[PDB]
């Protein structure tokens, strides 16, 4: 038994969101199984949504119950999932469940299969490359045995970049934080520590790659 | 609806421990059938929610032992009798017994550790945001244990709320500890308006608060 979701991956606010899982291993008609989609916001928890029964009855969550369509075509073995007028708050992981029982006490069921999910980021930016930016501290911070330097990746769209120090050869004593969507775009950071007889006597650089806009940047950290 | 709380939402344990964790619901879940649709779901890290335990106390098939449910009405309890490495991630409880179909928040099983202070660094605009009309003051705070710390920004002695950003990385796999970074975004313009820049954190390894500042002209 394998479920799969597939999706846009990016919507813009307004646009409707058509999700679909599809099934193998099993014939849907057959089973009896009910199917549903749960999804998990950035930064929250599990979210049921909608389940839809073998007989094609279906159930939603009245929170977005007006902008949610569930359907299925037992010929294709699929689940379709529809969200209207799509915004931020929409980005999440899909996840399809089918809602499986051992075969037939139909009473005792429970989500026993889950797709591996499908993300959604919504947005309203077009493809937007990082501006890349030093951090330096400032000189009454450098007195210290340690230092900690810092670069902060802001407004990107979309995910991923992939950010190095001194082109990989500084990893040790390294911290680069998850990226966050905020007024549509991306802004990550990272911070690196280094003894104070390591900086500013050698160069430190951090390197930012954005694929999407096929950007690479370097950014010396010069003291202030 | 049917409120699902759970509690704690955050279990540090060693693994080798009991963990228990409670599901209260706001009403009963008995469904009109008899049964109690209540289910505990794990959320591993990078994985998919896999199901371990379903009409209360009955154990999926492949879920170790270890795993137990109990409860009745309204309170509800999951336990591991010695938690293991594999074990470590989100659990939620489940009501499928109403609609809307309801989850507690989850509980993050996670590593204890000793207490340990943050190293905090705090950063200047760069010359480079500036000339774009733009002004960051970013506020690290890294390496620490426990998780719970409040951070503060502070702007010429008065408390900033808006134009933050904040993210935290997951607890580390060597050390155990967490960091956090702060963004407080300001316009240029406002940025050359005030003097001093103070990110202020309360952490339990500091009796007072933990401060790093900067003024704009030093
Ligand atoms: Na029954
Ligand atoms: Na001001
Ligand atoms: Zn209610």
């Amino acid at each position: 038994v394998t479920l799969k979701e597939s999706g846009p991956g990016l919507l813009k606010p307004s646009q409707t969101l058509s999700l679909t899982c599809s099934f193998s291993g099993f014939s849907i008609r057959t089973s009896k199984v009910g199917v549903s989609w749960i999804r998990q916001p950035s930064g929250k928890g599990l979210e049921w949504l909608a389940h839809i029964y073998w007989d094609d009855d279906k159930r939603y969550n009245p929170s977005l119950e007006s902008r949610l369509t569930i359907s299925k075509d037992t010929s294709r073995d699929m689940v379709f999932m529809k969200i209207t007028s799509v915004d931020t708050a929409d980005t999440a992981t899909y996840y399809c469940a089918r809602r499986g029982f051992y075969g037939r006490k139909y009473e005792v069921n429970h989500f026993d299969y889950w797709g591996q999910g499908t993300t959604l980021t919504v947005s309203s930016a077009k493809t937007t490359a990082p501006s890349v930016y030093p951090l330096a501290p400032v000189c009454g911070d450098t007195t210290g045995s340690s230092v900690t330097l810092g670069c902060l990746v802001k407004g990107y769209f979309p995910e991923p970049v992939t950010l190095t120090w001194n082109s990989g050869s500084l990893s040790s004593g390294v911290h680069t934080f998850p990226a966050v969507l905020q007024s549509d775009l991306y802004t990550l950071s990272s911070s690196v520590t280094v003894t104070s007889s390591t900086w500013p006597s050698e160069s430190i650089t951090c390197n930012v790659a954005h694929p999407a806009s096929s950007t690479k940047v370097d950014k010396k950290i010069v003291p202030r | 609806d049917v409120l699902m709380t759970q509690t704690p939402l955050s279990l540090p344990v060693n693994l080798g421990e009991q963990a228990s964790i409670s599901c209260r619901s706001s009403q009963s879940i008995v469904h009109s059938n008899g049964h109690t649709y209540l289910e505990w779901y794990l959320q591993r890290p990078g994985q998919s929610p896999k199901l371990l335990i379903y009409q209360v106390s009955t154990r999926f098939s492949g879920v170790p032992d270890r795993f137990s449910g109990s409860g009745s009405g309204t309170d509800f309890t999951l336990r591991i009798s010695r938690v293991e490495a594999e074990d470590l991630g989100v659990y939620y409880c489940f009501q499928a017994s109403l609609v809307p179909l309801t989850f507690g928040a989850g509980t993050k099983l996670e590593l204890k550790r000793a207490d340990a202070a943050p190293t905090v660094s705090i950063f200047p605009p760069s010359s480079e945001q500036l000339t774009s009309g733009g002004a960051s003051v970013v506020c690290f705070l890294n390496n620490f244990y426990p998780k719970d710390i409040n951070v503060k920004w502070k702007i010429d002695g008065s408390e900033r709320q808006n134009g933050v950003l904040n993210s935290w990385t997951d607890q580390d796999s060597k050390d155990s500890t967490y960091s956090m970074s702060s963004t407080l975004t300001l316009t240029k313009d406002e940025y050359e308006r005030h003097n001093s820049y103070t990110c202020e954190a309360t952490h339990k390894t500091s009796t007072s608060p933990i401060v790093k500042s900067f003024n704009r002209n030093e």
